[PDB]
């Protein structure tokens, strides 16, 4: 294990990690019902790191914010309605019927 | 103290012309007709990173 | 370009190079033939850039001007190898 | 050292490095029997969030402000970002702490990890701003230092421009004794340990 | 799928382009039916792609396009439906006695 | 419950929750969080005295760099390895073989 | 208020330390990026230095006031570098032997 620091290395990826994955922490955003729940911090952690790292920074960054919801659903909050501004294409994915 | 008398220094020097042509710092001199997003030169030999600089064609 | 122990092309080590946007997803280059293409020849070995021949290696750039003398999309041959003899002058500088 | 040792005959040891780091060491006779801000002992680390009030909270804030002495002092709020409320100290913050990812104390990192010590190093710098940078970046190294050391690794860090130490301003006139030592000298004869 | 009347060979698909080999009786008598058109292949889903569009193959494993893997020291990346090894290709690891 | 302006608390049945997210987030049973990019298949949960049951996890290196992992498959083994359900990333499922 | 105090009390009938203390108080205020102590001590080093120019070497450096280590030169096993305040201009060397 080093100590690298992805997000260090491009700024247009710690931009768009900033922007995407700080709605973790945003006490007034979609997953604001949340924070008493589940800590996101450490969630908020993985989405910049794999944001950053990964060629794919959108899937990254959907799976972070999934995992959160998939937590937080666990804990028996419903967060529905987080996937607008973010992660709109595997709504419009399934098959026909 | 660091003592430097040869004003011959393009090995400090890299540079981009032309149809691609890109000259690293060590006098390699090749052809990358590459229209993405690429690194130019980063300080990746240290924990802190002191520039970076990234350049795009179109 | 030995990423280990392996010789790398430099097309492998520009694409190696890359750092995309967020959005933008951008596609390699694809590896063309050769096209099967000497003005560069008189100018860069000529008493023009004799002062600079014995400080920067021309063959290198004799190449490049090459390149883009043949690579260029206009028949103006000889206005169309400036950039390779400004590249030079300023490595003799 | 540069530590204060208090020995109690209880069973209770307190390292003091005299600005702002205490060590509190407890014999495990005390396992269950305490509590605090240092936890309850039982080797679990959840259940250490135990308030005054003896239930265990999630919110760090609500479990800080519960062990306050006096009732009557105000209740603590989450502090701003300090890297973000302070963006022109940040590079200095992180060209400053990486000595802990860097040769220096290369040795230990497979024996104490310092990703926590290089996050509280971080942001003591950025959160320094009010005067003493250095002591600030000089504690947080002494504690990632002080936890190499206890495993057994004498690492030596402090050079003439990183956290210095005068041991020559302990020499008495025409002597030369004091020297700085990383693991320091467990037994050293003295009056008290002849 | 096109329906043809005259099917005596076998249905080409992408694993069969990745393994070289075929789950086939190679000699039967010769059926009708909608097969995969001439040129294309089909793959997992049950759709005829073309050779440019089958997905990459190692290990018995399927590689999406633009993905990597790493065997013994090589990073092979699929793209365009191939295996391209850095180095040209991976020689064969030898292993001291 | 609360008396004496104190809380008594008593503990009740409570299940464990472990979880790979990103392909190299680790949150094991206890609460305990790492994060290690493998390349190999691990064995997530298993009974030290016996093989009832067994988990592993295939984390492989998926891109150019060394810190880029997917998880491309999971096994669950029952019974002295007498049940194999191998869940791939793909969604595809084998039960033994 | 280290340049007005009992430390610099010799000094301040050879050096004036108004300028010099009105320098350090706007470098404290103006250092406010990061390294305020290199500042301070900086400020207080100019003063220190008139001062040692006029014949008076006094000893202001304290282990929370501007530290020097010295016994970072020390070769292991030796103990020989010491702070002076005049200096020593004709310690001898081998260039002035
Ligand atoms: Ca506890």
């Amino acid at each position: 294990n080093s100590f690298e620091d992805p997000c260090s290395l491009s700024v247009e990826n710690e931009k768009y990690a900033q922007h995407w994955c700080s709605q973790l922490t945003d006490a007034d955003g979609p997953f604001g019902r949340c924070h008493a729940a589940v800590k996101p911090g450490t969630y908020y952690s993985n989405c910049m790191f794999d944001t950053c790292n990964c060629e794919r920074s959108e899937d990254c960054l959907c799976a972070a914010l999934s995992s959160y919801v998939h937590a937080c659903a666990a804990k028996g909050v419903q967060l529905g309605g987080w996937r607008d501004g973010v992660c709109t294409k595997p709504m419009t994915t399934c098959p026909k019927s | 103290v660091v003592r430097a008398s040869n004003p011959a220094h393009n090995g400090r020097v890299c540079s981009t012309w032309g149809s691609f042509h890109y000259k690293t710092f060590d006098g390699d001199v090749f052809r990358f007709p590459g229209l993405c997003n690429y690194v130019f030169s980063e300080h990746c030999g240290a924990a802190y990173e002191d520039f970076n600089i990234q350049l795009r064609r179109s | 370009l030995l990423s280990h122990n392996t010789k790398l092309t430099p097309m492998e080590f520009g694409n190696l190079q890359k750092m995309d946007d967020p959005t933008d997803q951008c596609q390699d280059p694809v590896p063309e033939p050769p096209r099967n293409c000497g003005i560069c020849e008189e100018l860069l070995h000529g008493q023009l850039f004799s002062g600079c021949v014995a400080l920067v290696d021309v063959g290198s750039y004799l190449e490049a001007c090459r390149q883009d003398l043949c690579f260029c999309e206009d028949t103006d041959l000889l206005s169309c190898v400036c950039h390779t003899l400004a590249e030079y002058s300023r490595q003799c500088t | 050292g540069i530590y204060l040792v208090v020995d109690t005959d209880i069973g209770l040891v307190l390292l003091w490095d005299k600005k702002t780091s205490i060590f509190i060491n407890l014999s495990p006779e005390f396992k269950g029997r305490v509590c605090g801000l240092c936890g309850n002992f039982d080797d679990i680390a959840v259940n250490d969030f135990a308030t005054r009030s003896r239930s265990v909270v999630g919110d760090v804030l609500e479990f800080g402000n519960s062990w306050k002495l006096s009732p009557s002092c105000p209740d603590a709020l989450a502090p701003k970002d300090p890297c973000t409320a302070n963006p022109f100290r940040k590079s200095w913050a992180q060209k400053q702490c990486s000595i802990l990812h860097g040769p220096t104390f290369a040795a230990c990192h497979a024996h104490v990890e310092p990703a926590r010590y290089y996050e509280a190093c971080v942001n003591d710098a950025c959160a320094c701003d009010s005067g003493g940078d250095c002591e600030c970046f000089c504690t947080a190294v002494a504690a990632y230092a002080q936890a190499c050391h206890e495993v057994g690794l004498c690492v030596s860090w402090r050079t003439p421009s990183i956290c210095p130490l005068f041991c020559d301003y302990y020499n008495p006139e025409g002597q030369c004794e004091w020297h700085y030592q990383p693991c320091g000298v467990p037994c050293l004869r003295t009056c008290r340990n002849p | 799928m096109t329906y043809h009347y005259h099917v005596s060979t076998c249905q080409p698909t992408c694993r069969s382009l990745s393994e070289g080999d075929i789950t086939c009786s190679v000699g039967f008598i010769p059926v009708d039916g909608c097969i995969c058109p001439k040129g294309t292949f089909l793959d997992d889903t049950g759709k005829c792609v073309q050779a440019s569009n089958c997905p990459c193959y190692h290990r018995g494993s399927m590689i999406p396009n633009g993905e990597s893997v790493h065997d013994s020291g090589a990073i092979c990346t699929c793209t365009h439906g191939k295996l391209s090894c850095i180095g040209g290709q991976a020689p064969a690891p030898v292993c001291a006695a | 419950t609360c008396s004496g302006g104190r809380w008594s608390c008593q503990e009740v049945p409570c299940p464990g929750t472990c979880s790979v997210l990103g392909g190299a987030h680790f949150s094991t049973f206890d609460g305990k969080q790492y994060t290690v990019h493998g390349d190999c298949s691990y064995v997530l949960t298993k009974p030290c005295d016996s093989s009832a049951f067994t988990v592993l996890a295939e984390l492989r290196r998926c891109g150019l760099t060394d810190s880029e992992t997917c998880l491309k498959s999971v096994t669950l083994s029952l019974d002295g390895a007498q049940t194999v359900v191998v869940i791939k990333a793909s969604g595809e499922v084998f039960l033994n073989q």
